[PDB]
């Protein structure tokens, strides 16, 4: 029990501190923001 | 209210309200970070 508990208190710390993961979220939401400013900025051309 | 403004020639359709932007007294029209045009000056009233 004690072993557990230290662990999952060090798991608040290692989420966001020795990333590795979590960065997908952010790189899911990142290529969705991306694609669609692409998207909205081909707007501005003139294509001719 | 939204309308059809022909603002010396740039024809649009939308609705404009009174604006914080400061604009510069050489600007003569704001643009957005995807070059959408979000503010114009009313070439009679100098309102942006
Ligand atoms: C046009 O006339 C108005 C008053 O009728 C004046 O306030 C405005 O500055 C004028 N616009 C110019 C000179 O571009």
């Amino acid at each position: 029990a004690n072993q557990f508990n230290s662990a999952i208190g060090k798991i608040q710390d290692s989420l966001f501190s020795t990333a590795s993961a979590l960065g997908k979220l952010q790189d899911v939401v990142n290529h969705n923001a991306q694609a669609l400013n692409t998207l909205v900025k081909q707007l501005s051309s003139k294509f001719g | 209210k939204c309308v059809n403004f022909n603002f010396n020639g740039l024809t649009g359709t939308g609705v404009l309200t009174k604006s914080n932007k400061k604009f510069l007294p050489f600007q003569q029209f704001g643009r957005d970070i995807v070059d959408t045009t979000d503010a114009v000056r009313d070439p009679q009233t100098l309102e942006i």
